[PDB]
RNA sequence: GGCAGCCAACGUGUUGGCUGGGUAGGGGAGCGUCCUGCAUCCGGUGAAGCCGCCGAGUGAUCGAGUGGUGGAGGGUGUGG
RNA sequence: AAGUCCAAGAGUGCGGCAGUGAGACGGCGGGGGAUAAGCUCCGUGCGUCGAGAGGGAAACAGCCCAGAUCGCCGGCUAAG
RNA sequence: CGUAGACGGUGAGAGCCCGGUACGUGAAAACCCGACGUCUGUCUUGAUGGUGUUCCCGAGUAGCAGCGGGCCCGUGGAAUCUGCUGUGAAUCUGCCGGGACCACCCGGUAAGCCUGAAUACUUCCCAGUGACCGAUAGCGGAUUAGUACCGUGAGGGAAUGGUGAAAAGUACCCCGGGAGGGGAGUGAAAGAGUACCUGAAACCGUGCGCUUACAAUCCGUCAGAGCCCUCGACGUGUCGUGGGGUGAUGGCGUGCCUUUUGAAGAAUGAGCCUGCGAGUCAGGGACAUGUCGCGAGGUUAACCCGGGUGGGGUAGCCGCAGCGAAAGCGAGUCUGAAUAGGGCGUAUCCACACAAGAGUGUGUGGUGUAGUGGUGUGUUCUGGACCCGAAGCGGAGUGA
């Protein structure tokens, strides 16, 4: 019972080659080089799927800091005051507030400053 | 009505063969052998120890000889006569072979292990002293061949 | 083909009624004068083979 | 303990045959008779498959070229396995596939299959298939059709009865076997098993002692 | 929010608690290929193969979902 | 004597199947060396790498933080 | 219709279209068989068991020795068989063998010769079959195949199948010197045109869409503007639980495999694609573990009868008693002078006693003891034994 191993062999080839479309060079033409590229591609996708949540938090913090300093307050004091006030909006939607409607951001900065110690450098 | 396609092996009967060296998912590129050495390609004989004197060569040969003229006996204990013969009676070698107490063509010696209670007439190649006392103290008689 | 028993090991090892494999202690064939009798008599009779060697001796005995 | 009526080709019945329960009322054993039929078909497997190893293919004696300096892979002959035309490595060689199951395993599988047919009224006894002196597939087919509607039937007949086996041999679903040759595979194929009085009595008497 | 391994409780399929990086290596359970017993189904109103589209599965992979090409054999179940 | 105890997935005994028997650097105790070596040889219920992904040290197996079941465009922190 | 539903072919799956199949019938001649006669030979100028001695019973042989060969037996205490050399008998109250040798007993009758059956094989012929291959497979050889070719020679030794159902194989016209094509026809199809079934990938073009000439890129991944296409909705261009293509730009980012303490490594291997290329099989082998049958039993091997996978086959093998070097004894046995300790053995557990807390023993009762044969898996033994690789060794030959 001899088998011709070509029906089964071609399946993963087609999978990997179809996944490797758009690759510049011979990484989209040859099954071996495309497979080598797919290894890196899926590890990189895992890595960046994990770090995307940090990149977006970085972006939100940067936008919030700029808007806060426009409102004449530092970012760190702003979120310290928001923690003190009990207003518990995350940095994502706090960035949507900074961009879309700045009046609510101004009011929220007012609340954060009102709920902040009379001396932030006091020994307490 | 069971047909040929209704037949199935008993659960747990058939195990799958371990096909080895068929990828890195299971057992690949070494087929469970690890890296190089003698064992990576052939084997080691079971009587090899690395060149030190083996276990079968540093120990003395067991003392004695074999005595090709040995007289071996197939042995029945007296307690089995009770079970085999609920009433006793005459009990030779060949009507003791039928009860599966000895092999078919061999010398038979009777030993006195269990407890014999029935009236029996035992004939055998040889007897034990305890067996003879048990046979005759239970009311029967024992004769050698 | 039927397996072959290792002959050098059969004339050295033996099994008891239960099935443990026994042995003969060494250092008792010559050069005996300087050995005290306590050493001489702690060196005779059989002794059961070690559990570490029981695996290879079994294969040599059954072949 | 079934009591199968014996039926004549005229459309009548003559008598009945008692089926001993130690022989036709056995609890079936799926695993056991799986093993028995698998062993049967293993004995049927003509294992006449063969290849040529590295040393059996034609040629190959020479070392193809010098072992060093040529800038090529080290190759020991042109009939090595990796070569085209080279020898097969672990390829088939002829095999005997029969395995020898114990006698009472086979016998028990027989009894279990026949009991399985008996519990469901798939056993029939007949005086004979067709009125003698001449085979006739037409009349034997009509009688067998009255006797059963299913597709496959075993027709267990004594070896001397040739007129009967001739008249039923060319029916597409009908398998003819002798009582002393009865096995579990043929009875599990059949939807019905059609004995003759002589063959049923013969199978009973071969197992009555 | 999803999965899985070990264990426990009622109880008899759930829930709960712990745990789930990994080479040599050990164990378990599976995907795809071909040949076959038995059973069923599909196919010149177009099988296989190939090329796609649109999808699917935790993985090998799947598509008795669909088109193009093609021109005669295939699928599925349960064993070997 | 307790602790842990829906776990350490711990000990011990018997058996089936192993791989391993070239280790590396760092902390502490030492031999050799010139109280040299990214040297060499030992000890260590010492660590990490090997066989370890992620964050820090510019980059930087072995240093510091921390042990990756998967997903999230949530939050709190560690070294820095 | 069927004693024929084997298998093929015929324009696609045919028992009833063809060849056939089941079943019957047929040989002039040659050859192979028997059978009956001529023929050939022998036996009967003759049979039988007795009663008492002499002769005969395979000679340069047996035996013996030296040196060898072969026996399970490697010179050993070494018989039996046997070669070369030397020496060398008896004819039956002889001689040979029974593992040195001797005695007694037993078996036989060397140095003369023929001999069927049961056993081994297949160049060749006939008929079949395959959980065999299906054109890089199977024979080296589906085709010029031991061919072409390579070598002085022994010798080595390839590659090459598929139009269609049927050649109906493209008349005629046009461009071209032809090759090749374009119309027209043939055909079910010419995405079947004797470069011919299907026609994948590598590789090579052409057309369109997006992008790209201030930019240091393991060539990806995550975020992402702009453009292009498509599916919905409202409507008539802008959103939407959308989907594709391409991507300016920004963050992160040191190939794969081997082998290493450690390689992106400037260590190895790999130009690319397609096809191929490595733990297999045999065995009552060994050990372990599943599963099944029978169970103190379990099972047959050769073999015999079955057009079968079925049935007989008790020879053996394993379990059933051990201790001992052995004679032997036997729930014991060995050692020993020891009712004196220890070794091994008496399945295992329960209780009740009697003795010591030096590790518990002894005994009376009870319970009662599990193996074996198929077969799957792992490992192993003997085999080329997971696959590939030397320099070299031997035999017989070819070459000045
Ligand atoms: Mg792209
Ligand atoms: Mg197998
Ligand atoms: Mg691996
Ligand atoms: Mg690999
Ligand atoms: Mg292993
Ligand atoms: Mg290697
Ligand atoms: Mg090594
Ligand atoms: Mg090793
Ligand atoms: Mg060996
Ligand atoms: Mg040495
Ligand atoms: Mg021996
Ligand atoms: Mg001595
Ligand atoms: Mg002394
Ligand atoms: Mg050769
Ligand atoms: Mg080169
Ligand atoms: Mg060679
Ligand atoms: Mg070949
Ligand atoms: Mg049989
Ligand atoms: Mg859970
Ligand atoms: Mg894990
Ligand atoms: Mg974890
Ligand atoms: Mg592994
Ligand atoms: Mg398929
Ligand atoms: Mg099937
Ligand atoms: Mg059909
Ligand atoms: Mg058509
Ligand atoms: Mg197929
Ligand atoms: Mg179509
Ligand atoms: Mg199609
Ligand atoms: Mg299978
Ligand atoms: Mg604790
Ligand atoms: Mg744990
Ligand atoms: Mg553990
Ligand atoms: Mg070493
Ligand atoms: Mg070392
Ligand atoms: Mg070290
Ligand atoms: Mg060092
Ligand atoms: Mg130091
Ligand atoms: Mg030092
Ligand atoms: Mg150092
Ligand atoms: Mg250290
Ligand atoms: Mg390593
Ligand atoms: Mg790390
Ligand atoms: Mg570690
Ligand atoms: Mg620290
Ligand atoms: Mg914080
Ligand atoms: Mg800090
Ligand atoms: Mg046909
Ligand atoms: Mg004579
Ligand atoms: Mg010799
Ligand atoms: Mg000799
Ligand atoms: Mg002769
Ligand atoms: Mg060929
Ligand atoms: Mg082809
Ligand atoms: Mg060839
Ligand atoms: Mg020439
Ligand atoms: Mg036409
Ligand atoms: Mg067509
Ligand atoms: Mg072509
Ligand atoms: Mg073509
Ligand atoms: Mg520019
Ligand atoms: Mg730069
Ligand atoms: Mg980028
Ligand atoms: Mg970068
Ligand atoms: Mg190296
Ligand atoms: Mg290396
Ligand atoms: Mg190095
Ligand atoms: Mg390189
Ligand atoms: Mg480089
Ligand atoms: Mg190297
Ligand atoms: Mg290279
Ligand atoms: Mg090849
Ligand atoms: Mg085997
Ligand atoms: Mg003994
Ligand atoms: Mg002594
Ligand atoms: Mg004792
Ligand atoms: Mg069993
Ligand atoms: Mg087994
Ligand atoms: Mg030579
Ligand atoms: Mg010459």
């Amino acid at each position: 019972a001899r088998v011709k191993r070509a029906l089964n062999a071609q399946k993963k080839r087609r999978t990997v080659l179809k996944a490797s479309k758009g690759y510049r060079g011979q990484r989209s033409r040859l099954y071996r080089k495309a497979k080598e590229q797919q290894l890196h591609s899926l590890t990189y996708a895992y890595r960046d799927r994990r770090a995307r949540k940090g990149e977006f938090r970085k972006l939100w913090i940067s936008r919030i800091n700029a808007a806060a300093r426009a409102n004449d307050i530092t970012y760190n004091r702003l979120i310290q005051g928001l923690k003190a006030a009990g207003v518990e909006v995350d940095r994502k939607n706090l960035a949507e507030l900074a961009v879309s409607d700045p009046a609510a951001f101004t009011a929220l900065v007012d609340v954060a400053r009102a709920a902040l110690p009379e001396d932030v450098n006091a020994p307490s | 009505v069971i047909k040929l396609h209704d037949l199935k092996p008993a659960p747990g009967e058939k195990k799958a063969k371990t096909r080895v060296g068929r990828g890195e998912g299971s057992k690949g590129k070494t087929a469970g052998r690890g890296t190089k050495g003698t064992k990576a390609r052939k084997n080691v004989p079971v009587m090899f120890e690395g060149g030190q004197m083996p276990i079968h060569m540093r120990l003395p040969k067991l003392k004695g000889f074999k005595n090709r003229f040995r007289t071996e006996y197939q042995v029945v204990n007296v307690g089995d006569i009770n079970k085999a013969f609920p009433q006793g009676g005459t009990v030779g070698v060949d009507e003791l072979v039928a009860k599966g107490l000895v092999r078919k063509n061999s010398l038979v010696k009777v030993l006195g292990d269990g407890k014999l209670t029935v009236k029996v007439d035992v004939t055998a190649n040889k007897f034990s002293g305890s067996a003879r006392e048990a046979i005759t103290a239970a009311g029967g008689s024992a004769t050698e061949l | 083909p039927k397996a072959k028993t290792h002959s050098g090991a059969s004339k050295r090892f033996r099994r008891t009624g239960t099935g443990k494999i026994v042995r003969q202690k060494a250092n008792r064939r010559h050069l005996l004068e300087h050995k005290p009798t306590k050493r001489t008599r702690r060196l005779d009779g059989r002794t059961t083979v070690s559990a570490a060697d029981n695996s290879r001796i079994n294969k040599l005995l059954n072949g | 303990t079934l009591k199968v009526d014996v039926k004549t080709p005229a459309g009548k019945t003559d008598g009945s045959v008692e089926l001993p329960a130690e022989l036709f009322d056995v609890e079936p054993n799926i695993a056991l008779m799986h093993q028995v039929v698998t062993a049967q078909l293993a004995a049927k497997r003509q294992g006449t498959h063969s290849t040529k190893t590295r040393g059996e293919v034609s040629g190959g004696g020479k070392k193809p070229y010098r072992q060093k300096g040529t800038g090529r892979a080290r190759q020991g002959s042109t009939r090595a396995p990796q070569f085209t035309g080279g020898g097969t490595v672990h390829g088939p060689k002829p095999r005997d596939y029969s395995q020898r199951t114990p006698k009472k395993m086979i016998a028990a599988a027989l009894r279990g299959a026949l009991s399985d047919r008996a519990r469901n009224d798939r056993i029939h006894a007949v005086t004979e298939l067709v009125e003698g002196q001449t085979p006739s597939t037409k009349s034997a087919k009509t009688f067998l059709g009255t006797l059963t509607e299913n597709k496959k039937v075993l027709v267990v007949i004594g070896r001397t009865d040739e007129v009967g086996a001739k008249s039923v041999r060319n029916l597409p679903g009908v398998h003819v076997i002798s009582p002393d040759q009865l096995n579990t595979y043929d009875v599990l194929n059949a939807d019905d098993v059609v004995f003759s009085v002589e063959a049923l009595n013969a199978y009973i008497s071969a197992n009555s002692k």
